[PDB]
């Protein structure tokens, strides 16, 4: 999807 | 708006080619916390920083990613304040392009990633601390926004902050407002 993460991205 | 209280410049490149400067404003007044672990993080203070890390993470119409100074790919990177700290406070939104906010992994892990958005992102409002937005360079923004990336949204050519710092501000000013 649209996500702003740090170590697990994600959908 | 809310008052820009410092100013902060990164001078970018892609590739073999500087390509200009950003200007960012940052509202200490708002969040001071998060305000003074960029802020220190941009002029190398305390030994370690961003000048020389890489954008490692963009996506066209969404924002471009970086600040992860240690590993450069997403699992690195560490605050002033130890290597994670908690959410300062929600006050300010991800009101449109140009706003800077807080990269994380979930609820109170924030260390030195963050990201500037290239479009509003109302579904980030409340889960990642927004805390200054950029004044001058937009263009150069879009200009990352545009590199190529291969299929992990990573710039093929990567995208450097060459130079970085502070620039002082005697009178804390309003963004245009409305």
């Amino acid at each position: 999807x649209l996500l702003v993460t740090a170590g697990l991205v994600l959908a | 708006g809310p008052k820009v209280t410092v100013k902060v410049y990164f001078d970018l490149r892609i590739g073999d080619e500087d390509v200009g400067r950003v200007i960012f404003g940052l509202f200490g007044k708002t969040v001071p916390k998060t305000v003074d672990n960029f802020v220190a993080l941009a002029t190398g203070e305390k030994g370690f920083g961003y000048k020389n890390s890489k954008f490692h993470r963009v996506i066209k119409d969404f924002m471009i990613q970086g600040g992860d100074f240690t590993r450069g790919d997403g699992t690195g990177g560490k605050s002033i304040y130890g290597e994670r700290f908690p959410d300062e406070n929600f006050k300010l939104k991800h009101y449109g392009p140009g706003w800077v906010s807080m990269a994380n992994a979930g609820k109170d892990t924030n260390g030195s990633q963050f990201f500037i958005t290239t479009v509003k992102t109302a579904w980030l409002d409340g889960k990642h601390v927004v805390f200054g937005k950029v004044l001058e360079g937009m263009e150069v923004v879009r200009k990352v926004e545009s590199t190529k990336t291969d299929s992990r949204d990573k710039p093929l050519k990567d995208v450097i902050i060459a130079d970085c710092g502070k620039i002082e501000v005697e009178k804390p000013f309003a963004i245009a407002k409305e």
